């Protein structure tokens, strides 16, 4: 039940060539379900509701940075980029934002 | 203190 | 249209479809060549659980796309 990568974050949107934040508190997590598939979601810190919940399995998609912004934002991608969900870090410090993309990574990619 | 949301910005 | 479908256990299925074509239908044709009653089959893409009375286009799965299965026994 307990998640097994979890870190503040804000949604941002695209549209046309234009990426704008959503202001809301929020929280990516990643979590196994009694089923034993892995979930990358996306909870509002403030009402508490999850708003995104995929469920990945291997190669499905990337968590990388995104250069174009630095704003600390990183957009979840899925394979021929056929879907893009973008976030933008709220973690205090950047000390962990490359570690929380590393596990990220990993237990998409390798659970 | 929480950071404020960062500004658009264009993705090509 | 050819897509595939890949199971936990790294089985790959072919199949013939239409983009018109429902979840529902995709999971037919699984049974066809599998055995396996469509309501014990979960089709999974690009992070979505996909719905029985939804289509393919709905979902723009194009041709050669790779689908995801899970039985909803044994793990």
């Amino acid at each position: 039940n307990k998640y097994l990568v979890e870190f503040r974050a804000g949604k941002m949107s695209l549209k046309g060539t234009t990426v704008t934040p959503d202001k809301r508190k929020g929280l990516v997590y990643i979590q196994q379900t009694d089923d034993s598939l892995i979930h990358f979601c996306w909870k509002d810190r403030t009402s508490g509701n999850v708003e995104d919940d995929l469920i990945i399995f291997p190669d499905d998609c990337e968590f990388k940075r995104v250069p174009q912004c630095s704003g600390r934002v990183y957009v979840l991608k899925f394979k021929a980029g056929s879907k893009r969900l973008f976030f933008w870090m709220q973690e205090p410090k950047t000390d962990q934002d490359e570690e929380h993309c590393r596990k990220v990574n990993e237990y998409l990619n390798n659970p | 203190q929480e950071p404020e949301p960062p500004e658009p910005f264009e993705y090509i | 249209m050819q897509i595939f479908v890949k199971t936990l256990t790294g089985k790959t299925i072919t199949l013939e479809v239409e983009p018109s074509d429902t979840i529902e239908n995709v999971k037919a044709k699984i049974q066809d060549k599998e055995g396996i009653p469509p309501d014990q089959q979960r089709l999974i893409f690009a992070g979505k659980q996909l719905e029985d009375g939804r289509t393919l286009s709905d979902y723009n799965i194009q041709k050669e796309s790779t689908l995801h299965l899970v039985l909803r026994l044994r793990g």
